[PDB]
Parts: structure tokens; C-alpha cells; sequence
């Protein structure tokens, strides 16, 4: 496989090949107090 | 800050679980009021088996979602010239995609497809030379086909032919800002309380493209389509997606509606 | 996820005995401008406790015809205490927030409020929005199109933004801590509102016959970790 | 000159191609990347957030009211409350949700779904309801007895206002089509099943209390959900260039 | 530093357009001059070195150096206040409003000149070089005003000239930079030169 | 004792090319309230550059009938910029000053001004002083009894207080740095004026026939090392 | 010599300063009479904060400013031939740029765009072969389309077609001088006190380009545009930029004016 | 930056007691032709003190209608002393300069002169310049278009070239040291003028009624570090 | 990245990629006597 740059500016580069995902916690559970799955949420 | 974001390349496996008869563990009980999404997992609601899941997550990355050309402009010359303001609100598809993020930084690949058409809009097999000049704000804009501005000693120009493959150039992240904004709850200038200056990020406007035919066509005209492809995408703060039709090219104005999906007879009939 | 809380900022202390945890937008608490992000070269002003405290706004009544109400930030406090003074006298402003929405009824009432803070929430249901709706002041403005969120999106998907719910059977308050968000290191506090705070009723207020029917909704906001640049004379939009 | 032989494909403009191309401003230097909260790297982070389902899609329901499932004191037992197809990408209650908008941007999906329900009656209003997921094979169940033979959860009203019903990924194939368009592709082959709700006992209220209350319906993707093959969202269209 | 064509009024022709006029007052706190600090827009700064080059680019960033030199007689004294008002409203209306911004009080003497640094205070890392509004709505970028006022008064001995001149210099500071080259708008032609 | 100076505070810079050294009252520069002197228990506000900069007041003309003029501190700036805002919003205030008096003429003029800052300078030449004389605002007030200093003492002995002279043949300015003085750790900025700044002519303005006769006196003051306690709503005397 | 020139790749940072009440340091006091530019810095005039400034300086380098193609010639054949004298005073944009330096050395990239046009100047879709020959001074210049000089055994020629991509060649730094001069206060020859021989650097004239069509066109003609791009730029002694219009192709002659910017009502109104 | 100076070259010494430092064009003092730059193969002549001294030219009166005056180099000295003799007898010349412009008035006068040395300053305000303006001799020529610098540029931007100002209140002289500049190692001193020295009034001469009105401007120039090649008989343009 | 020459003469080479700036002192302060910022220029 080959990924070598021909042009001067990075805008000429091809698409990024690092397509992963990350933990959605900052969106799905942005709370201060931890609420474990095994526990009741409101105590 | 407080919540960390780990990185992964495959969706989560399923591991074998067993039955549970207890008063200490109640994973099914939740409280949506907190602002949190349920955290009850498969393994806790039913007895599961082991499943080594290798399904990938690549095609939903910002780069895989945004990384492909889409139409942003289409027009014909009138007198061998045409001036288009660089803005992506004319065509709704790529527009609705960009508005899924609040802020974003990205480079772009512009592909230009041109061909000659007669007065009745019927394509002609005619190879003619054309020029595309990027005129930043503050630079003198050409009045017509042969004005002096097409000397283009500083402004970038691309000259190709309708018989050559489509033209294409890459463009860097050019805003004065640290990211482009796709939602802006503010005004364009100080001392203006007018609705006509609301919701426009002026730093998102970097000029215009002026197209011409190097020499005059006799009875025909240049038909141009500009495609744009985001590259190296970086985005922040995902937004609630567009659920109503676009009306204006420059603003998000819309017409209220009372439902999104079509109705059905009974809530108990699937 | 405890159900009680005390919030103390400056010379003001707030308490609730029926909360439902506390949300921190995007998992980020308010932070100051770093030297590598900054561009304005002048030494900033940092008011401290004079501007970073709790300001209570005039209450809104949860009427029968109630669709919701919104406040823009920093617009809503643009004229309160030393926070507002500092906002007017400086060209540039940066800052986070601590929001506490209040609404108690009784165990004989039922109703549910969505309490959401949206970054860059445009009020674009009109071709030429009126300044009184984009910048409604401390009294805020009423919702006319809650289903389409006043911006052409689905109210139901507004949960993609930092939020809590005030479900009368469960809690009498919602608490949110918001960080500064913008595509800029700083901006003008009079020409741009970074956040919008909306309280929209999704389940109507109901109660057992004869119960109190006059139910207010009070909003209390506190600037947090603020800084200002570009001092001159006072100016408003 | 180095001997070359150009091949089929030459000159073509494939919108998904990925070549390096000369930059228009070779020496340009962009502004710095500053610290901004809430960065997203993959859209799977977004479909994992719960959003409201427009479940009450009936003539009588307009606006905000289409998000409310109606409960009320019964005078009969084992009755049905609601029913819906769990398929996330087809037209109906789920198309205006986050999960739906994104499922509709792709042609295939896979994964368990998170269906969370929150009760909004008064603190004194009690009740027990059974929520069930019926796997493919026939039609939605006709009575509670048939429904409870599938995957279910019995929900008890109380301080913890909500309950989750996980519709686990049970499929013959690793992926399903996002549409069930049948007249051409015969994609009804992919139907994922039904989700029905029934009274387990009854909704009981004290004297003079409201005899009807509301349930809100949340939906999100589980951690093992993924989408494949991007396609244009069918709900975004226009008749001509915007003015 | 190059000279600013600050006296751009009908009555001023040629070399005289470089002279700011001072004169013995009989009233206090009066205004001497006013100008927008934006280096790339039409006006007094477009014929300067800073301006010609700012006009060859589309975006700018940095602190500006505004140096003033007094040219009255050795016996002519005075104190003037020069201020930089950041964006938000219009140019200040009186000395009181002006001194609430960034300023320098200048005392006439052996050291003939004084510098007023208009520091880079902006929301964004860069600004547009034009404030063309009708299309791009670029008035979004206005950088502010620079006004001059009498701090005390210009005092002269008997029979001396009662008016004297101030010359205005401008340059970029060491943290100034330009981005995106474009054609200078002032250079044009109607056809190939003979 | 150099004859030139530059004073830079906040976003304001002042210069003079004919000074006569700089006086520091009682040899003490402004200092903050120490923990052993303090009594008010609340965390103080410290505005920084927003209030600690140079404010120029409207000029006074050295007329033929001129007896002098005075300004009370902090009264004179009680309504200027964020310094004044902070003064009004807080019950308690503490702070020092940097004073720069300006008056240039020519080498063909002669005259001499006493520039003095007096701690607790009472304007008691009337049985019931008028608020307009005890608290004259930013415009200050004119002297009616300069010989008895408006307080029953000898003008000649006013040199026991921090001062400089503006002798036209020698200098065109006077510069003073004043520390906070009071029998209290802090006090109210609206009910008590700690210092008074007076400019009194002791040798009349004279000049060679035909010389400029319009000679102003400009005063420029800067709060320095200030701190405030007891925040509430804005209040003036 | 005495003043050294350090090299840098980013603009200067801003470091935090504090107040100052002194008689020893007066940075604000300057003396423009010396010939020096003020050296009062940000940190000395106001209280500043720390700012790590990384804004680059690349696009203002000689190479980034000059390094792009610009129009230097445009013409049509008359009898299937045309002779152009290599000089850049015909079109003002690139000319005004070069005259920002007094002396400069640079290589050049010439791009030639050609197309056929009829008598009414309407472009034709006609692919014809054309020849461009560089004729140095002293070499015999072709009188017409088929003279013997087009054998071109020594003179460089480029032969391409109006249907092929534009032609392009690089050219070295060719003057007899050690740099090209863009201002010359002298005469072209000894014993000439005439105004017609003033201000022309003869060593800046390296010949002419003669264009022809290899075979005759029937009723049409070759329309040619020559672009030139400086490369590897070296320059000395920056000049006061052009502030008045060009009139003559070969000299800097101009028409006096009494103002540069437009007037305004009052000097006190911004 | 001292205000006094003495310049001694050869048998001539110049002094001034009111200077404003000394400018060295482009930071480079005059230097001889190096062996790697040279092309003319003959051993050069180096006159030394006979040609490298100060030559004073006839004075010009700063009249009321005065627009400025210019001298071309080496044209202005092309006929003075042994420097001029050497210039005529050789085909090639190379050399630097030391320029001293003089203009004293009194402390009762005001006016400001720009003293600039421009490399390759073309006098192109006419289609066919007259030899008397391009090469005006030792008497130099008067400015007709000072605002456009006689070359289509802005007078205000002439500060991009080596210069000083003679501001009567500050100095009575300007001093410049210029190095040789050309795109050639050497050139002809009769066919090309490398530098032009202009004295243009930007602030008109004014004074107290009755003061001396006859104010001259004297220019004194010295060749420095010169060398000549290509000896033959004498020849002028 | 790749920067390798194909042609014989250096005039064929691509644009120089060394775009920096240098101290402007030879233009902004070409004086003999040093005039420090903290000092008065004329003494
Ligand atoms: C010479 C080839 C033509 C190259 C054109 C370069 C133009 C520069 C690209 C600017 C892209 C920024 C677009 C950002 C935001 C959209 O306009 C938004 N929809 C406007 O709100
Ligand atoms: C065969 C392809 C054609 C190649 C043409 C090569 C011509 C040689 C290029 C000479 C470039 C020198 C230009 C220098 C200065 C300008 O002419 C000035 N404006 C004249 O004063
Ligand atoms: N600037 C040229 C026209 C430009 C072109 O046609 O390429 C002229 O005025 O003649
Ligand atoms: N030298 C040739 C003509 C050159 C050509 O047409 O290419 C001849 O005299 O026949
Ligand atoms: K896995
Ligand atoms: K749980
Ligand atoms: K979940
Ligand atoms: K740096
Ligand atoms: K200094
Ligand atoms: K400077």
C-alpha cells in the first residue's frame, strides 16, 4: 500500500484514513453524579 | 474535562449472561429526567450468548459521511460571463448535511464540469476554452467578458477546456474564524437590530467565482456545474437535523407544520 | 445521583430538595482562554464574585395555553448587576454558565417540562425576525412554534443538546452547568448570543380538582469563569 | 519519456474518488485549531442519544401531542396500549428521530435498540404495564397472552420514572435493509418485528385525580449498532435552486 | 512608517493633505481629528505602504503603529490626547467618551513625536481587508476608531503663528501578517498600452 | 530627579517632558487590605485593569479671577467607567491613587500653582455646607477662600500634606501617588471622601503682551490597587 | 554591514506586561526626524496578556507574492504571423507588481494559450498546429508565414496545437546584468541627451516572439495569450508603489493629481 | 542618538550642533568591488583624498512658493575638483556618498523638510524629459510635482527610501551615508545617475512677524570609497 | 512528501519553499546611534 504526499499544502492531501468512533458519554450521559447500571438512578 | 472519550474500531461484542433473581441489581430501572440516556445493556435484560462482533464503524465517521462530491452551483453565462457568490444554500442536499454540525473545519476539493449549450438548452459538441477566477472581497469584479481584471496577476484563475477532463483544485480552510459556523444566533454588524442582518456568519463568505469564455461563442453559451467535496473533516456540537423544507438560500426560514410523519388510523395498529 | 443540592456562587446560595442529578454540557466545565487560543493582546478583566453569582429573573406562569418560554445568553443578564455593566463596557466577552430552573407543584399535580440549553439556537420562523424575539431581554420570550423548535427542526430531537426534564412526580428543578462554546476564542456579548435556555411543556399541567392552579416557573442563572477584553465606554446592541 | 498505458476510467469524475490535487493557495496558513467543547468523530455517537418518538401519529394529534402515549383508568383487563414496527429506517413514528434521520442516510443497519419509556402521571398515580418485542414470522400479537411469549419487560410505576426495553438484535443476517420497499426489491424480507404495550394490571388514581396520564417514548441505538452504505436522505428535496 | 493622507478635504490639495491642523483654542476639550483604523479600506490609509499591501490581500491581523510628529515652533507647547476606541458603537462624541478607551497623552517638547499603538483586539484571529457590506456583510469586521483631542491647549508667545502642523505616520507592528493574495483594486486599464 | 516620565496603567499611557520628580505620599505606595486588619468577612472584588486606569476630567481655565479648584476622591470618579460602577454596587471600597496635573504655557509666561492632596480636607467655611461643594462631582468646585484653605487653616502650611508645584518656568506638570488613608480598613465610597485634590494659584498668571491668554488646567486620575466588599444593587449618596 | 537581519517563520508573540510609573523608561517618546520608525512596543503602551502567536508569514514572501501566472501579452495573427516584442508594459497588473522592487533576479514559466477565431472574433472549434519562435536580437526576423527562418535550426521554437493543453516552458535568468532593473535613472546610449532614450534598461529587452500557423487558415486566425510566472525570486531595494495610472507601455510617464483618496466633509468625521 | 557631530574627510571637516542621529542606507557602508563581482579586468584607479572629501554646492532659498529641489548623483559633482576629473576620464565609476543637508532658522520659526536619497529616482512627469531636468548639474533642479514625487508615486511613501527630516524645532541638519547600489558591479558616471537627493518642504516655512525671512538650504556631498576603470580621454554625456 | 528534480537546468525547478521574513531593521532603523525603546531618542 502507498500513502505519500506530492503537493506542498496539506489541503491537497487525500481523505483521512482514520475512521473510528469514540465513547458517546459526553452526549449520552453528561451528568455529575455517576449512576451505575445496576443501581437505581434517583436515590 | 470530566467525561472521557475512548476510541474504538468495531462495535461492542455480546457476552453470555445468565438469569437473575435479586433486589440489589435493577438495571432496567431508569430516570430520563436526569438528562442521561438509559444504560441498561443487552446482557442485563435477557439471557444472551457470546457474539464476537466485528462489524466496523468506518462509514459513519465524519470523513466517510462528508467525504464525497456534491452539487453546490449550476448556471449559464449571459454575455460570456457569470458571477456566482460562493455560498452553499442554493442546493439542499449538501446543505442539509453540513448543518448536522454546529462548528466544523475542513479543506475542499472543487470539481468544475462545463459544456456548451445553444439557446434551446440542447448540448453542443463544441470544445471552447473557459476561465474561472476567484475574486476575494475587496478585489475589483469583472463587468464583462473582456475587462482588464481577467489578466488575473494576483487572483487565482483556472483555465481549461470543455473537451478536457473536468477541472479540479483543492482549497484550504480559509475562514478568519477557527471553524465555520452552520448556526449563528447573532447579527452581522453592530448597531443593526434588523431582521435582514440576523443569522448570517459573514466570515463564511470568502468571495465569488466569475466565469467567462476566453473568446466569444456565436449563439451558444457555457453551462457550468460546480461540485464540492469536504476533506479532512473536524466537527463539534452535533445539531438537531433539519425536519422542514428550505425556502431561502441565505437563511433557515421555514414554514411550520403539525406533524412530521404521516398519520395512521390507530395507535394500536402497527 | 442524589436528589438534593446546594449551589454557592459569590454571595448567593441556592438549594433544592427534589433534584435529578446535575448536567455538565459536553462533559466540560467552564475554562479560561488559553495563551495558544487567544488573539486579543490586551490584559483581560476578571470581575470575580461581582459578576459570577446567581441572578434570578422575573417568573413566568405555567398557564393553560403555555407553549414554552426562552431566554438568550448573555442577553438576559445584559443589564443586571456588575455582570451586565462589564458586558457593555467591553468589546469582548467570554464565559460559562450555571443554570437552575424551578417549578414546584404538589403530589396531586402532573406535568412535564423539557429544560434545554441549545448552542446557537436561531429564532428563524419569520423571514425578518424582530429584535424583540431574537433578543427578548430579562423577561424572555414565548414560544410560538414549539413543535418545530422555532428553527425548522423536530422538538423531539432537541435532546441532542444539554438538557434535563422537570417531571412533577419526580423533581421540582433542573440544574445545568454550561461551558463557553463558539468558533472564536471570544466574541461580543451584545451582537451574538451563544446559548439559548428554553423551558417547553411536553405534557400539560393537570391536577386533582381544586388543587392550586397558579404554578410559576422561575429561572436563576449565574455567569461563571468569565473574562472581558477591549475596554471602552458602554455600548448596547 | 517513461512508457505509460492509460486505462478505462481515465478522465472520469467519480464523486467518491480520493486523489491528491494541487491546492489553489499552496502557501496558505490556516488559523489555529482552538479548544471547543463537544467534538464528534463518528455519527454513531449521535444515534446513541435518546430522542423522542412521534408515536401518537393520528388525525386527532397535532404538534407536541404526537409525542404522548395515552394511559387511562381501565374497567377491563389485559388491554392494549400501543403497537409499532421496530424497523428504524421506514416511514412512520421513527423517521423524525435522531436514530431515524441517520438510519435513512444509509441502506443497511445492524444492532440492538434502546426503547426507554418515562411515565408522567401524578406521584400518586400507580400502574404496571408489560412491553413486548415480537420477533419476525407473523403479524403483531393480538392479545397480551400472545405478546408475553416474546421478549418483554414488566414495568412498575414509582420513584424511578422510567424503564428500558432492549429490542435485541435477532436477525438471520448480519445486516438488514433500512427500507421495506416491497414492490421492487421485495425488501419486506427484512422486517424486524413488533413492539406492543399492554396493561399488566391497571392505572389506579385517588379520588378526583386526572384519569388519563401520559407516557413519553425514547429511542436510541445500542453500542453494537452500525450502518453501511451511505445514500441520500429521502426527506430533503427541492423543486429548483433556492432564491 | 509612511505618511497618512489624513486631511482629505476639498480645501486640501497635494502635500497639504498630509497635514493635521492645530491652533490656539479659546474653548476646551475640543476635537482635532478622527479616522477608522481599518488599514485596507478606502480613505486616508489607502495610499500608504501599509495600505497598498493590505489591499493586495484579503485578510489581516496585528497591532498598528500610529506615530505623530509635531512641527510647530520650538516655543509652541501643547498636550493632546490620542485614543483608540474598540468596536461596538460609533466614534466617540467627546473627550470624556474617548478617554475611556486606549489612549496616550502627548506632551510637546524636545522629543518631537509620540506613538499610539492600536493593539490587536479582535474576536477572530483575522479580519477582512474590506468592509464591503452590501454583499458579504463585512462591516462585521470593523476595527474601531482613532480620535485626537486637546488635552490642554496649544499656547504660543506673542506674534507667533497660531496654527501649526502635525504629521501622521503609520506602520504594522511585529505581530502583523496578511493572508490570501488578490489583485490591488487601484491598478487598472481600459486596453493594452500604446 | 529626571524631568520626563511615562505612566502606564491598564490601557492608558501618560507622558510629560517637563516634570519635577514624582511624589509618593507618606512614602507609601497603595497596598491591599491585610488579613489582620480586615473585618468584613466576604471575598472582595478586584476589578483590575477595568477600574485601575487613567480617567481625564473636564478642563478648567486659569482665568484672571481664578482662586483655585478642588476635586474630592472618590467622588470625582464616582460615575466614570467601571470604577464608578463598582463604587456604586458595593457598600465598601478601598483604594489608592495616581494623580497627574497638567498645565503648559510658554517660556514667555510666568505663574505658579500649588498642587496638593489633603487627607480628610473638610470644606467648612459655611455653617451648613451645600452638597454641591462637599461633593462637586467630576467638574469639581471653585475655591472661595484659598487663603484659609476653606477649613480655617493657613494656605502656607498646606505643604505639610503631599504636594508639588507647577512653576511655569520649571515644569508643566505635577505627579502624585497616594496610598489609602483612613481610621478604618475600608469605608463607603459614597458617604466619605478620603482625599481632596486642589490646584491653587499662588503667583498669578502673567505673560509678555500678546502671548496666548487661554491657559487650561487638566487633571487626570487613576484608581490603583482597589478592592470592594458588600455587593448589592447600585446606590449613590 | 552594521544592521543584521535575523530570520523568522511566525509573527512575534505578546508577553504579559504590568503597569509602570517611572521617569527612567519612556518608550512612547519618539523622534521621527532621525529617519527611524518608532520602536514603542505593545507591551510598553498598555498592560497586555500572554499570546502565543503562531500566525505565519509565508504568503507575503517574495516567492508567494510573485509566484503565479499573469497575462503579459494578447494578440491575433495577420497573415498567419505576428511578431511581439518581449516587454511587460502592455498589461498593468503584473507590471505594477514587478515595480515594487528596484532590482530582482528570477526564472520564468511561460504558458501559451491559443485558439482560432473568425473575422467577427467568434471562437471556432478548430484544431490547428502553431509555432512560437524566440528570435534573439541580431537574428533575422521572419517576414511572413513561410519565410526560411522558421526552419529554426538554432532559435528555440515550440510547436503545439490549439487542441492540445496549453504550451509551457521555463526560462532562465537571462540578462547581461546581475539583476533586472525596474527603475533606471539614465540613458540608453552615450551621446544622447534626448528624452526618447531616457529610462529604458536595454539589457531588459531579450528579443521577440514570432508566432505563425504551420499551414494557412482559410478565413480565420490565431488568437494568442501569453502568461508569465516568476520563479525563484530574489529582490533588492523595495520601492514606493505606483499610485497613478500607466499611460505608455515603455515608460513610466504619468498625469499629476492633487489627491489619492477621495475627500470627506470633515477631518473630524470618521 | 547624540545631537552633535563632526565629519572629517580628506582636508574637509564639517560640524553641526543640532543633528538627529546619522542614517546609513540599508545598513551598509560603502565598500570596494570584490574579485568575485568584478568583470572589468584592468587595475582600477583610487584617487583617495583628492576626490573623497566634502564639496559644497550653491545654496537654494527656501522661498514661499518653494516645492523642493533635487540633485542627481554623480551628476551634481561631475565637474567639481579631482572627483569630477576622474569621472570624465574613466568609462567606469563606482562609489558611495556622505550627504549633509543644512538649514538653520531660529526658535521663532517653524517648518519641516523631508531629506531623502532615492535609488534610481526617475524624473518622468513628462513624455520626453529634458536633459536639463534629468541631469541639472551642480545647481540642481526644482520640483514641479512634489506630491507625486515626479515619478507617479506617493510622496508620503518616499520614506521607504533612506531619509531624515529637518524639523526646525528639532534640528538644523540631516546626515546620510549611502552605499553604491546598482544591478552592475560598476557603471558609467555620465550616462547613469544611481541616487537622487531631494529636499522637499512638507510643512511651509512660518515665523513670528518680523523674524528673518531669508532662509537658505545648503547641500554638502562627499564621494566615498570610489574606484574607476577604463581610462581614456575626458568625455561628458 | 517529495521534492526531486527531473530536468537539467535549475530554471525548470518548482517554486522555492522557504517562505520566511527577516528583521526589517535595515529599512525601519538604518541609524548609526542606537536608540533604545526605553530611552529618549534625542539626547
Ligand atoms: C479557482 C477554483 C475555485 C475555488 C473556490 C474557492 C472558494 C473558497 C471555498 C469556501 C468554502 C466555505 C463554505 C462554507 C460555508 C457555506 O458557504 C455555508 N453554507 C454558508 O452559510
Ligand atoms: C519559446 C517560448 C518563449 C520564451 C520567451 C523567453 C523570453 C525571455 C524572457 C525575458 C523576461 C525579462 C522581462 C524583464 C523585464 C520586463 O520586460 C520589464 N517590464 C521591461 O522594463
Ligand atoms: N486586460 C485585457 C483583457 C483580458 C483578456 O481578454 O484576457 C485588456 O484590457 O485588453
Ligand atoms: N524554410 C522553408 C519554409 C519553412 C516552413 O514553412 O516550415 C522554405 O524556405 O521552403
Ligand atoms: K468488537
Ligand atoms: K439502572
Ligand atoms: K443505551
Ligand atoms: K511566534
Ligand atoms: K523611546
Ligand atoms: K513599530
Amino acid at each position: 500500500y502507498t500513502n505519500i504526499n506530492y503537493y506542498e499544502n496539506a489541503a491537497s492531501n487525500s481523505l483521512n484514513k482514520q475512521d473510528f468512533t469514540q465513547d458517546p458519554e459526553k452526549f449520552t450521559r453528561p451528568v455529575v453524579d455517576v449512576m451505575k447500571e445496576a443501581a437505581v438512578p434517583l436515590k | 474535562q470530566v467525561i472521557k472519550s475512548a476510541v474504538r474500531s468495531t462495535v461492542e461484542n455480546t457476552v453470555q449472561s445468565t438469569h437473575s433473581i435479586t433486589t440489589e441489581a435493577t438495571p432496567a430501572l431508569q430516570a430520563a429526567e436526569t438528562g442521561a440516556t438509559s444504560n441498561a445493556s443487552d446482557e442485563s435484560m435477557i439471557e444472551t450468548r457470546n457474539v464476537v462482533n466485528t462489524h466496523g464503524v468506518a462509514e459513519t465517521s465524519l470523513e466517510a459521511f462528508y467525504g464525497r462530491a456534491g452539487l453546490v452551483a449550476m448556471f449559464s453565462t449571459d454575455g460570456g460571463i457569470y458571477r456566482w457568490y460562493i455560498n452553499f444554500g442554493e442546493y439542499v442536499q449538501l446543505r442539509a448535511k453540513l448543518e448536522l454540525l454546529t462548528y466544523a473545519r475542513f479543506d475542499m476539493e472543487f470539481t468544475i464540469v462545463a459544456q456548451v449549450v445553444n439557446a434551446q438548452s440542447k448540448v453542443q459538441d463544441f470544445n471552447v476554452d473557459y476561465q474561472v477566477m476567484f475574486v476575494p472581497p475587496g478585489a475589483s469584479v469583472p463587468e464583462n467578458q473582456d475587462s482588464y481584471q481577467w489578466q488575473s496577476s494576483c487572483n487565482p484563475s483556472v483555465i481549461s477546456n470543455t473537451g478536457l477532463p473536468p477541472a479540479r483544485v483543492s482549497v484550504p480552510f480559509m475562514s478568519s474564524a477557527n471553524a465555520y459556523s452552520f448556526s449563528y444566533d447573532g447579527y452581522t454588524q453592530f448597531g443593526d437590530a434588523s431582521g435582514s442582518s440576523y443569522g448570517i456568519v459573514p466570515s463564511n463568505y470568502l468571495g465569488m467565482l466569475v466565469v467567462r469564455t476566453c473568446e466569444d461563442l456565436d449563439g451558444t453559451r457555457l453551462r457550468v456545474r460546480v461540485y464540492a467535496k469536504p476533506k479532512h473533516v473536524k466537527g463539534w456540537i452535533p445539531r438537531s437535523p433539519r425536519m422542514t423544507p428550505y425556502k431561502s438560500r441565505y437563511t433557515g426560514v421555514y414554514t411550520d407544520t403539525t406533524k412530521f410523519c404521516a398519520n395512521r388510523a390507530r395507535i394500536t395498529t402497527a | 445521583s442524589d436528589r438534593v443540592a446546594q449551589l454557592t456562587l459569590g454571595n448567593s446560595t441556592i438549594t433544592t430538595q427534589e433534584a435529578a442529578n446535575i448536567v455538565v454540557g459536553y462533559g466540560r466545565w467552564p475554562t479560561s482562554l488559553r495563551d495558544t487560543d487567544a488573539t486579543a493582546v490586551d490584559k483581560p478583566t476578571q470581575p470575580g464574585v461581582s459578576a459570577e453569582r446567581f441572578y434570578t429573573l422575573p417568573s413566568v406562569q405555567w398557564t393553560n395555553s403555555f407553549k414554552g418560554h426562552y431566554w438568550k445568553l448573555p442577553d438576559a443578564l445584559s443589564e443586571l448587576g456588575l455582570f451586565g455593566q462589564n458586558l457593555q463596557f467591553h468589546y469582548l466577552y467570554r464565559g460559562g454558565w450555571v443554570i437552575h430552573v424551578q417549578c414546584n407543584a404538589t403530589k396531586f399535580h402532573q406535568g412535564t417540562l423539557l429544560v434545554v440549553a441549545t448552542p446557537e439556537h436561531k429564532i428563524q420562523s419569520a423571514e425578518s425576525p424582530a429584535f424583540a424575539r431574537t433578543n427578548p431581554g430579562e423577561q424572555g420570550a414565548a414560544y410560538q412554534f414549539p413543535f418545530t423548535f422555532e428553527d425548522g427542526t423536530a422538538l423531539g430531537n432537541a435532546l441532542i443538546y444539554p438538557h434535563q426534564w422537570v417531571n412533577l412526580r419526580t423533581n421540582n428543578s433542573a440544574t445545568l452547568v454550561l461551558p463557553y462554546v463558539n468558533a472564536l476564542p471570544m466574541d461580543s456579548g451584545i451582537r451574538h448570543n451563544n446559548w439559548t435556555l428554553s423551558v417547553i411543556p411536553i405534557v400539560p399541567l393537570e391536577y386533582a380538582a381544586g388543587a392550586t392552579t397558579y404554578v410559576p416557573i422561575t429561572v436563576t442563572i449565574a455567569p461563571m469563569c468569565t473574562e472581558y477584553n477591549g475596554l471602552r465606554a458602554a455600548v448596547t446592541q | 519519456g517513461i512508457p505509460t498505458l492509460y486505462t478505462p476510467g481515465s478522465g472520469q469524475f467519480l464523486t467518491t474518488d480520493d486523489f491528491q490535487t494541487p491546492c489553489m493557495l499552496p502557501k496558505f496558513q490556516p488559523t489555529p485549531v482552538i479548544d471547543i467543547p463537544g467534538e464528534v468523530k463518528n455519527f454513531l455517537e449521535v444515534v446513541q442519544v435518546e430522542s423522542l418518538v412521534e408515536i401518537n401519529n393520528v388525525e386527532s394529534a397535532e404538534g407536541v401531542a404526537r409525542y404522548r402515549i395515552p394511559l387511562n383508568v381501565q374497567d377491563a383487563m389485559d388491554g392494549q396500549i400501543m403497537a409499532l414496527r421496530v424497523d428504524p429506517g421506514i416511514d412512520g413514528p421513527m423517521q423524525s428521530t435522531l436514530l431515524g434521520v441517520f438510519t435513512r442516510y444509509y441502506a443497511q443497519w445492524s444492532g440492538s435498540l434502546d426503547f426507554t419509556f418515562m411515565f408522567c402521571g401524578t406521584f400518586m398515580t400507580t400502574g404496571k404495564v408489560i412491553i413486548a418485542y415480537t420477533p419476525p414470522g407473523g403479524d403483531q400479537p393480538t392479545n397480551r397472552r400472545q405478546a408475553m411469549l416474546g421478549t418483554h419487560v414488566v414495568w412498575d410505576f414509582g420513584l424511578q420514572s422510567s424503564i428500558t426495553l432492549v429490542v435485541p438484535w435477532i436477525s438471520s443476517g448480519h445486516f438488514r435493509g433500512t427500507t421495506l420497499e416491497n414492490t421492487i426489491y421485495k425488501y419486506r424480507y427484512y422486517e424486524a418485528g413488533y413492539i406492543t404495550m399492554w396493561y399488566q394490571t391497571n392505572m389506579v388514581v385517588p379520588p378526583n385525580f386526572p384519569t388519563t396520564a401520559s407516557i413519553l417514548m425514547f429511542v436510541a441505538a445500542q453500542p453494537n449498532f452500525s450502518l453501511r452504505i451511505l445514500k441520500d436522505r429521502p426527506d430533503i428535496s427541492q423543486e429548483g435552486a433556492l432564491q
